[PDB]
RNA sequence: AAACUUUCAACAACGGAUCUCUUGGUUCUCGCAUCGAUGAAGAACGCAGCGAAAUGCGAUACGUAAUGUGAAUUGCAGAAUUCCGUGAAUCAUCGAAUCUUUGAACGCACAUUGCGCCCCUUGGUAUUCCAGGGGGCAUGCCUGUUUGAGCGUCAUUU
RNA sequence: GGCGAGAGACCGAUAGCGAACAAGUACAGUGAUGGAAAGAUGAAAAGAACUUUGAAAAGAGAGUGAAAAAGUACGUGAAAUU
RNA sequence: GUGGAGGCUCGUAGCGGUUCUGACGUGCAAAUCGAUCGUCGAAUUUGGGUAUAGGGGCGAAAGACUAAUCGAACCAUCUAGU
RNA sequence: UCUAGUGCAGAUCUUGGUGGUAGUAGCAAAUAUUCAAAUGAGAACUUUGAAGACUGAAGUGGGGAAAGGUUCCACGUCAACAGCAGUUGGACGUGGGUUAGUCGAUCCUAAGAGAUGGGGAAGCUCCGUUUCAAAGGCCUGAUUUUAUGCAGGCCACCAUCGAAAGGGAAUCCGGUUAAGAUUCCGGAACCUGGAUAUGGAUUCUUCACGGUAACGUAACUGAAUGUGGAGACGUCGGCGCGAGCCCUGGGAGGAGUUAUCUUUUCUUCUUAACAGCUUAUCACCCCGGAAUUGGUUUAUCCGGAGAUGGGGUCUUAUGGCUGGAAGAGGCCAGCACCUUUGCUGGCUCCGGUGCGCUUGUGACGGCCCGUGAAAAUCCACAGGAAGGAAUAGUUUUCAUGCCAGGUCGUACUGAUAACCGCAGCAGGUCUCCAAGGUGAACAGCCUCUAGUUGAUAGAAUAAUGUAGAUAAGGGAAGUCGGCAAAAUAGAUCCGUAACUUCGGGAUAAGGAUUGGCUCUAAGGGUCGGGUACGAUCAACUUAGAACUGGUACGGACAAGGGGAAUCUGACU
RNA sequence: UUAGUGACGCGCAUGAAUGGAUUAACGAGAUUCCCACUGUCCCUAUCUACUAUCUAGCGAAACCACAGCCAAGGGAACGGGC
RNA sequence: GUAAGCGUUGGAUUGUUCACCCACUAAUAGGGAACGUGAGCUGGGUUUAGACCGUCGUGAGACAGGUUAGUUUUACCCUAC
């Protein structure tokens, strides 16, 4: 029933000064500083996390690849797939309505 | 328990050393010498302080070059040098 | 004597309001030509909670016309309004909530809020929860517009001047007791520093006029001139009449 | 503390090498009035106030 | 009767008065006018063969150079060619220099021995990156130079 | 005040400048500020070789010195008190 | 039955400080010691940083606190105040 | 003769010194010391050994922040200090000692402080911090008198300071010293910045393919500008999961006990940072089309806005296998030597459980007139300026390879002796880790690891004291007053008044029982069934019955006195 | 029973947000009574530990005109001195 | 009358002295000693500071007007014993 210390000169359980306790080879524990956990990228529409990203602190989204912050997909690491399955529809749908308003005018227009 | 054990919570420095001074007269929250007027221009005196003024007035140093100004002004301000007679 | 607490109130070291987790001032859109001529739309994009006031506010989204820019505004949310929704300002837009209209664009009896008194303040008068201005009638001719505020009261503003249409959201928040100092506590931990409240009538002399006394008690009256002095006014200011209202304000 | 300042450090250096006795042979000099040191300075009795 | 208490004296003690001294102070008089951006007054830290301080001094660090005297310094050690001599010396004098980090303090800062920009040059196979060395970047104002701005304004264009 | 000179019916180390000395020092206080005490061996260290008792410090002798009734607790060395 | 609210309650740490008008009272201590007590998930306790400066601040108000100092702090000077 | 700072018993006089009191008061909290040896002149206290005890994991333990400054470690050493002592010491003297790309500061901004421009003020200086201001630098290059102008283009925040507990790029094991180490040695990693070559990838359809899709990948162009996310976040509750600890079974080793008993008691059996392959609740997709409504949580929410179901994609917190890595480390045995001293061998395995403890985390719920920081920094996306292939190009977010990574701090205490309280003061001063048993419980009691055995001692045992206890018979007559003490006390069962804001009162009141031993009963999990059961496994809870005892049993500790009424303030 | 409680009321001098009246719950608030309980008491005794005590070592302070036996007298009308 | 030899109470209420009742008793007499006795106690009252009521005062504030809460130090000296 060993007791350990803080490895460190901060001597506070504060978020930066979490601590799990580890056995090391020597048979012995010792405390070990493990940092504060990512929080999962979100979708700017819904607000709801998005997947095939992958879940990090933002200086190690630097050093991985294109291919852990991204889908292959329009709008990808940014904004879920339903979102962008919406905003499709929505664009296509309200194009041909300004068409079909335009159109509507111009025949007015031109009849009277 | 306002003496004894208040002493005792007494740990915090109010005032830390002062740069133009060296007298830890530095209060760290106003930023200002308590003795010299740090970080002002001018030098903090007053005339109801005379032994304050007598305490850190010129010739309590070393007149680095005020000695030799005298000796100077002996000697006429002279440039050049010697001619070995 | 001493300076006492309503005058210490006014350097206010302490008296400050507590501002942190307010999100931004709730004004609204300038009024710089498309507002003045025609109509622009923006997006109420999400209704929050602002600190220290019980109506909510609304993160309304529109577009720069000068520039690829996307100026986020700052709404006081009305009754009905909810997110998703397109928000229409302008002088040709048209009379539905959580517009900004103007008030010669209105007609009588219509109901709004945030309004300016002066075109181009940004937002003023009805702006608390629950409360709402009400168009009189007009002076076109002289253009000035008659509304009645929430005191009861009547004044007579530019028709030019804007103003949201509806009544602020959080209405009903004052029909409720608190119940509990700690309520209090935190209401004020939020807004600023007033809470909790001494009476000077338990004060010393030193420290309150009322003070002193070998009972609690005022002495002199609790009626004061508005032609007194700092130190002198505590209690009814300049007050017309006194005591419990027996009948109709009269106004 | 530990974790201090270069100044407060620097200040403490000269201290100790303040902190040290007389030199006997400038007790044997000439003319010598000198017989001790009293500029002497220990942790336990005085600080230094810095 | 001793012991003890008290008193007086001798000698010894505690203690540091008295006396006698004196590189100090004070007051009067006379004479001279000399700080600083060419970086002061002051502060910090540091320097000696062997020093903590005082006094002196600044990485050329109890001092260098130059001048004059003329063979010491001294607690110890050492040094001697330095003694009929461009030459001792904690010497005197002092006209050339050095003048750490700071400070009116002046690249921006400062409870950080923190963070920059420009020029020259060297190395690292480098206009860009890193390091080293040298030199630099405060503000207000004056005169002047150059580049300007403004239907303020003039002329002259076709 | 600063620099340099001379003088006194002045004070003579509890006096005279706070400071005759490593004094604006030690020291106190968060800080502004406050702010001491402390002079004298002897002409010259000749500052006590050597012996002995003692664990040693010191003592007793010896010896230096004109004088240890001058031994760094040092000129003389009052009183209180012993 | 489930559930698990509450400026709820018992009661540790913790914060406080009722009574013994106990000990001590030229003390351990210029406010402590012991028991007995209050409260203990909140108007909670608290470190650091920060703002407020003397007829001024701060005060859930005792004229309380503002560096063992408060019915107006401390330092120096006016001041050898009368 | 002159001149004064000219004569002291006093002034609660000033300064210094000295006494009687007086070898006196007193050196008494913190359960406690003893035997021998060694040293040394000398030992109640120093050192060692042996014994007896304590703190008893909310500790007298181990590490830190503020503060302190060298107290740290060693050698010598006792004149003064350690209110006795002293051979010892946080003392005296002389020395030595603090190693960083990865820990922090530095960077960011918070509350806020504070220049500039400007404005006030006799003036020291005040206001204000984007302000009524002409408040600047970012990129491609173009030339090849040539360095950097000119060609353009871009943008308009518009100082700076402010946290060693907030945010934040990156390091772990083992070993090592008198004293240092996430710093040094060995080994194994990662990050930033800057260079650069090869491989790989891609392209003659010029800037990739597969997948219905969720989405996958070793990579697989993309400027200006713009949008979005992370950074970025309360508190409580219970549930799940994980790690470490605890408990435990077998087995391989060593130690202990052994008149008797005990397949027994104790102990070692460990595996880091990082990398790879895999692994999740939530979520999402496809097929499909639900009432006789169904699925499902401890907690009741979801579903034609497409449930259940079948199949599948993801997040890698987290675990598992491998590498790191057994070569280390640990436990043992054997053979050697003045000695530097080793040398050689084996083992280092496989499991189980739980409302357990601590902590982290996930999905939910509850609370709010309370809805619980910012900025730096990083990333992605939209967009399409621009630039490029074929006898050869393009890419350096894929792999590998190269170089460098500064400055300051780093010792030690962190407190009944290193901080502050005049001091080696029973005071006060922020925090992390936290074993077994009893027991509801980091309560109290006992014990293990770790640490202390310090506080002036000895002999006697008068009064008086202080602290603690008991006392017949009575039972508040005492006293201002039931002050003080006493009784009560935990848990299970029963029973529960007035009044009431209907929520409470209420542990109301008031009563019974409670040990040990031997038994019984009930309450669970995993597996098995063509298209009613049975086998196995393991826990603590409740109820009951006999037997028994000097009627004892919440046996120590711990732990409410209650009721009827009044004055008063509503309450916390 | 000068207490307490209920009642009465020409109330020195009650009284309505100077708030009046009442009031469940709450209270380290104040007060009275009852049950239990008891060394509070009748009425005191005994035990324990540390002290005091003696000793070794260490070793202060307050206070001090001089000091220290009484009665009465007178006296500044209460003396240790006369 | 001689006589101070000997004794002269327990309690309810009140801070009480004083008083007023219950009861026993042989009796329940009065007084002094710095209105005995606080380095002997206690601290209930009055009589600091907090607070409430009433009356008075414009008010601060007043009241032999009431109520409540509110630090009781030192002997080791001479003498006496």
């Amino acid at each position: 029933a060993q007791r350990v210390t803080f490895r460190r000169r901060n001597p506070y359980n504060t978020r930066s000064n979490k601590i799990k306790v580890v056995k090391t080879p020597g048979g012995i524990l010792r405390a070990q500083h493990v940092k504060k956990l990512a929080t999962r990228p979100k979708c700017g529409d819904c607000g709801s996390a998005l997947q095939g990203i992958s879940t990090l602190r933002p200086r190690q989204y630097a050093t991985v690849s294109k291919t852990h912050k991204t889908v292959s997909r329009a709008y990808g690491g940014s904004r879920c797939a339903n979102c962008v399955k919406e905003r499709i529809i929505r664009a296509f749908l309200i194009e041909e309505q300004k068409i079909v308003k335009k159109v509507v005018k111009e025949q007015t227009e031109a009849a009277k | 328990g306002k003496g004894t054990p208040s002493f005792g919570k007494r740990h915090n420095k109010s005032h830390t050393l002062c740069n133009r001074c060296g007298r830890r007269s530095f209060h760290v929250q106003k930023k200002t010498c308590s003795s010299c007027g740090y970080p002002a221009a001018k030098t903090r005196s007053y005339n109801w302080g005379a032994k304050a003024k007598r305490r850190h007035t010129t010739g309590t140093g070393r007149m680095r070059y005020l000695k030799h100004v005298s000796r100077r002004f002996k000697n006429g301000f002279q440039t050049g040098s010697a001619s070995k007679a | 004597g001493r300076v006492i607490r309503n005058q210490r109130k006014g350097a206010g070291s302490i008296f400050t309001s507590h501002t942190r987790l307010r999100q931004g001032a709730a004004k609204l859109r300038t009024l710089d030509y498309a507002e003045r001529h025609g109509y622009i739309r923006g997006i109420v994009k999400q209704i929050v909670h602002d600190s220290g006031r019980g109506a909510p506010l609304a993160k309304v989204v529109f577009r720069d016309p000068y520039k690829y820019r996307l100026r986020e505004e700052i709404f006081i949310a009305n009754e009905g309004v909810h997110t998703g929704q397109f928000i229409y300002a302008g002088k040709k837009a048209s009379l539905n909530v959580g517009n900004v209209l103007p008030l010669g664009s209105v007609p009588e009896g219509t109901i709004v809020s945030n309004v300016e008194e002066k075109p181009g303040d940004r937002g003023a008068l009805a702006r608390a929860s629950g409360n709402y201005v009400i168009i009189i009638g007009h002076n076109p001719d002289e253009n000035k517009t008659r509304v009645r505020l929430p005191s009861g009261a009547k004044k007579v503003i530019s028709s030019d001047a804007r103003g949201v249409i509806g009544v602020i959201a959080g209405g009903g928040r004052v029909d409720k007791p608190l119940l509990k100092a700690g309520r209090a506590f935190h209401k004020y931990r939020l807004k600023r520093n007033s809470w909790p409240k001494t009476r000077g009538v338990a004060m010393n002399p030193v420290d309150h006029p009322h003070g002193g006394g070998n009972h609690q008690h005022i002495g002199k009256a609790s009626t004061i001139s508005r032609g007194a002095v700092s130190g002198q006014k505590a209690g009814l200011i300049a007050a017309r009449r006194t005591g419990l209202l027996r009948g109709s304000q009269k106004t | 503390a530990a974790q201090k300042s270069f100044r407060i450090k620097q200040k403490m250096a000269k201290a100790k090498k303040q902190n040290r006795p007389l030199p006997q042979w400038i007790r044997l000099r000439t003319n010598n009035t000198i017989r001790y040191n009293a500029k002497r300075r220990n942790w336990r009795r005085t600080k230094m106030n810095i």
